[PDB]
């Protein structure tokens, strides 16, 4: 269901920006086809299709656009197996390689730090992160976008009173309506902390567009 | 109240544009109005047919909502030191024609926790302003005056667009429960959609293998 | 570290002053050990503050709060490592400090035991039937610790075993017991992505608490759809022996096409045909009336026992009852038909009672009957 | 090794940049960020070369 | 009455369509109105003839029937805990223009017998 | 203000009538400030309290010494220095 | 013609908004830069004055 939500609400960079570089592949270790190795080691031919199905399923969870083209065995693991998987993304010509561990039902595991790129937010997390960025941005900070932002700094140092709590609640409602069409605010709660009398805690509950 | 017992005061704010990006000025009423009237009207036209005996009427454009207030200004009693002329000058300047846009300003009315039909403000433009002077000083300084103010609603286009796509989303999502059929799912999912949905279209969008290819706890989607 | 606006993941827990007629208590093994007191919860956040978010108790409480619940109590019998079998749970529910803790708390009105679902139910032997009969009696004994408390009970998963339990159950506490069937497949998923099976009593308690403020304590809490429920474990066609109009019966939980999963019963365990406590809403309405008269009566303790005092009680009691009658809470077209209050030196008492320090008030009530069956007879107009 | 993933060369990335179709919307986002920036600088380069 | 003496309350329900197949919402009045007015009108056009001295008029389209109520909302006296703003917001939203059909909702008024 | 109000009662008779004149005006002024939002409290007794009497605030020894003691209690408002927002998903 | 004064942490789009508020048709950051003969989009210092025409 996470795929369905991601397609409906979109996906993009995660906030705050994060970067990863995957571990280097020791290419001088994988020079033996997986199927030929399995057949040579007198493995069952009914096992092989189960083995390949396990590889395809595990890769699909890792990246559902993948299309497996090659499979190789590490020469330092001759019956815990280390596998280098080669795949192409969709119908593109771009090819990528990924390490994996196969255990003989067969089990296939992926190396942990194998992805290089950015962190992405999908579906519900994208909308939740979107509202969070709005609260932390004040108008006039964005270049050429001098109106985007919530603008809660204007209510600091004001006396904590029913007037201030009402103003904060209504201000949040108006700005989210203007700058976040994918979310619907259902309730806003403003309370004063007992241990810190000078701080206000705001509880905001949101629902997704067309969720029900 | 919850914390204190201060008296909230009505406020009038003026903007050059519909979206409220260019502030012009503001005025805080020195006496709160004791009554506020909101008016909604909507017109229908009867259907005339030569071959149908049905009785029905179809909707025609509804006039914008109206608001009415009466404000009182005094400069005679102790503690009322702000001149009446200054307040009346400010009030008219907010309701007048802007020299730059050549159209009257866009106004916002705010008063405490009062909600003007689901919003904390009434967005609109002045349509009438009557000022009655009833008391003067020896040098003709006005001491008492009452202003009758009436506005007509004129909301922002961005808020209208967002509220429209919220109650009528482009894509809706439904959860499958026990003993549900595909036509029933389409009715529930297609209720929010503008044009509804048929059971065949709903099945195609979800890549169902057959008309019963779903299980309880599964989620389905429906587009326009 | 200057004053600023910031985003936090913390939560605040302000005091709440709201009150409800029906407040349940969850009695069972929790994730972490706690003391012998009952913890009051105002939301799911309070539960996470005291216990980790795992185990059967967590999901039962979560199911309560997502079905419209607002206030609940949790009573822990120990850590989850002490779960052994069904008979041990019955022994744990028979401990002595449970009654004192429940009695000391005046907010508790319903009793729920979520841990009855854990154990195996693959044998339909008479040993299991006796075990189930013991469990119902143990819960009902907890309800007797204070007037007004009723226990929401589970039933054996196998319909044949459940029908056996109903016929052979014997107790004088039937009017305080309500049983629901079958188990529900919740919308929550565990680590293996399998749906979590929960007892219906958790959701019924939220419905009962919600229904009191919306419709009234005199309105049957049946025919209400549940939330976060995927499907009942067994279909309605397996429960044709669980409803006896002249005997013990269950309250079925059933799904309808286009109506979701709804509660389909309002009876208690009272099997007597002419008994007045055959329905849950009737038993709750009278206890709600009893609770008010208890509160009103307390104001006249240690007061002079004369005619002036009796008039003060009779005037106010007559005042409150008529207001309930005009709201549709009592049956009758005339005021004297709906209720009557008697309090006097010869109407309800004797001079001996006055010397003993007693004050006896007689109250009569007329209650409404739910519509369980509708029969339509269709005939042709002879014209 | 972040801008050029594993065994990627500037020759390969240049080929993808010239022909947007051979990625069909599956290029890694951070490399699409680089391609977008290079498109921005094309206008400045064109003005200078006059 | 025949069984009990409960006070029936006037109810307002909204629908998207004319046949009432898609419910939108409902609102139960906290105070019943003390007066209800129903208005029926129908128009006729006189017949003019150059050779007939008959006096007659023929029926022209009649305007639809009208109904008028006055509802009171209070939140100051004891026992009135539902806020006035919430009730008024619900009442207008039932009478407003539906964002999907672009026409005002279809309403149903029920009150007891 | 209370200093200015108090000055009008110097060299005045130290009896109950004088105390009521001060207590009435002091209660009047503080109450007006409370209704303007200058003090914290939803009830009048929460915002302020004025005590002035032969046994509420003084003793017979204090009267002999020529003193006049007024006890005043106030509740003040707190500024909003920090605002934290916690955003959660509606479980429906 | 309107005149504006440059303060701390101001950007050219921010200056154009303040200067262009009184003007009938507003002003864009490129037009404002061209009218003031700025060498670049950040070629101003606090305390300096800028002008904006129609």
């Amino acid at each position: 269901t996470n795929k369905i939500l991601a397609d409906i609400y979109g996906r993009g960079w995660a906030f705050p920006p994060q970067f990863f570089i995957g571990e280097r592949i020791p290419y001088e270790d994988y020079s033996s086809d997986l199927n030929k190795y399995l057949s040579e080691k007198k493995i069952e031919a009914e096992q092989i299709v189960k083995i390949q199905a396990c590889i395809k399923e595990s890769v699909m969870c890792y990246d559902f656009h993948a299309k497996i083209t090659s499979t190789q065995v590490s020469k330092q693991t001759n019956l815990p197996l280390n596998i280098l998987v080669t795949y192409t993304l969709g119908d593109s010509e771009i090819s990528q390689k990924i390490q994996g561990v196969l255990r003989v039902p067969p089990q296939f595991s992926i190396k942990d730090n194998s992805r290089t790129g950015i962190a992405i937010a999908e579906g519900t997390q994208n909308v939740l992160q979107s509202i969070n960025i709005l609260f932390l941005t004040e108008p006039g900070e964005r270049i050429m976008r001098e109106d985007y932002g919530c603008g809660l700094n204007d209510y600091l140092f004001a006396n904590i009173s029913d007037e201030l709590m009402t103003d904060i609640q209504t201000h949040i409602e108006e700005r989210v309506l203007r700058y976040e069409p994918r979310a619907e605010i259902t309730s806003i709660q403003v309370n004063q902390r007992t241990n810190l009398p000078s701080t206000l805690h705001v509880q905001v509950t949101y629902a997704l567009r067309g969720s029900d | 109240s919850l914390i204190e017992r201060g008296l909230s005061k009505l406020t009038l704010t003026a903007f050059k544009d519909r979206e409220g990006k260019i502030s012009v000025g503001s005025l805080q009423a020195m006496y709160n109005p004791d009554a506020i009237q909101l008016d909604y009207q909507t017109h229908y036209q009867q259907d005339e047919s030569v071959n149908h005996t049905r009785k029905s009427s179809h909707y025609v454009s509804s006039p914008p909502a109206g608001l009415s207030l009466v404000l009182l200004f005094d400069a005679s009693m102790p503690g009322n030191n702000i001149p009446v002329e200054t307040q009346l000058t400010t009030l008219k300047a907010l309701c007048a024609v802007d020299p730059s846009t050549h159209v009257p300003h866009f106004l916002k009315i705010k008063w405490g926790k009062m909600r003007w039909e689901n919003k904390s403000y009434f967005a609109g433009r002045a349509s009438g302003l009557t000022i009655n002077y009833t008391l003067f000083d020896r040098d003709a300084t006005p001491l008492r005056a009452s202003a009758t103010l009436s506005l007509v609603a004129d909301e922002s286009f961005v808020i209208q667009a967002t509220e429209q796509q919220l109650k009528s989303p482009p894509v809706t999502t439904v959860s499958v429960t026990d003993m549900l059929t595909l036509p029933l799912i389409a009715l529930g999912a297609g209720a929010s959609l503008a044009s509804g949905i048929d059971y065949l279209s709903l099945a195609w969008q979800n890549d169902l293998d057959n008309l019963d290819d779903f299980t309880p706890g599964q989620t389905l989607q429906a587009q326009e | 570290t200057q004053p600023s606006v910031t985003i936090t993941e913390n939560l605040i827990f302000p005091k709440q002053n709201d009150s409800f007629i029906g407040i349940p208590v969850f009695i069972g093994y929790t994730s972490s050990p706690v003391d012998k007191t009952a913890i009051k919860l105002h939301s799911l956040a309070d539960f996470a503050r005291s216990f980790p978010e795992s185990g059967l108790m967590y999901y039962s409480v979560r199911h309560f709060f997502e079905n419209g619940g607002q206030q609940a109590y949790v009573l822990s019998l120990g850590t989850e490592q002490q779960l052994s079998d069904f008979s041990s749970l019955i022994t744990a529910l028979q401990q002595a400090w449970l009654a004192q803790t429940i009695a000391a708390e005046n907010d508790i009105t319903l009793i729920i035991t979520p841990d009855v679902i854990r154990f195996d139910q693959t044998e339909i032997s008479d040993t299991q039937r006796d075990l189930w009969l013991q469990l119902w009696q143990s819960v009902l004994n907890l309800c007797k610790s204070r007037r007004g408390i009723m226990g929401l009970l589970d039933a054996p998963d196998d319909p044949t075993l459940a029908a056996k339990c109903l016929q052979q159950f014997s107790s004088a506490d039937r009017q305080w017991g309500v049983v629901y069937w079958p188990l529900l497949k919740s919308a929550y998923q565990d680590n293996t992505q399998n749906p979590i099976v929960l007892s219906p009593t958790a959701a019924v308690a939220a419905v009962i608490q919600r229904n009191d403020n919306q419709q009234g304590v005199w309105t049957a809490p049946a025919n209400i759809a549940l939330s976060k429920v995927i499907s009942p474990v067994r279909a309605y066609i397996e429960a044709n022996a669980l409803f006896n109009p002249d005997g013990t019966s269950l309250n079925l939980v059933r799904s309808f096409p286009g109506k979701g999963i709804r509660i389909w019963g309002c009876r208690t365990l009272e099997n007597t045909h002419d008994s007045p406590w055959s329905y849950i809403q009737t038993r709750r309405l009278v206890s709600y009336i009893e609770a008010y008269m208890t509160q009103l009566g307390r104001a006249f303790v240690f007061e002079p026992n004369n005619a002036i005092t009796w008039m003060k009680f009779k005037g106010q009691a007559h005042n409150w009852l008529r207001q309930l009658w005009l709201k549709g809470g009592l049956r009758g077209t005339q005021e004297d038909q709906a209720f009557e209050v008697l309090l006097g030196v010869d109407e309800s008492m004797r001079e001996a009672d006055l010397r003993a320090g007693k004050m006896i008030i007689k109250i009569r009530l007329a209650v409404l009957i739910p519509a369980e069956f509708i029969e339509l007879n269709l005939t042709f107009d002879t014209r | 090794s972040f801008y050029f993933i594993q065994e990627n060369t500037p020759e390969e990335l240049e080929d993808i940049y010239q022909h947007a179709n051979k990625a069909d919307g599956l290029l890694p986002p951070h490399q699409a960020f680089v391609f977008a920036f290079l498109k921005l600088l094309e206008t400045s380069n064109r003005l200078l070369n006059t």
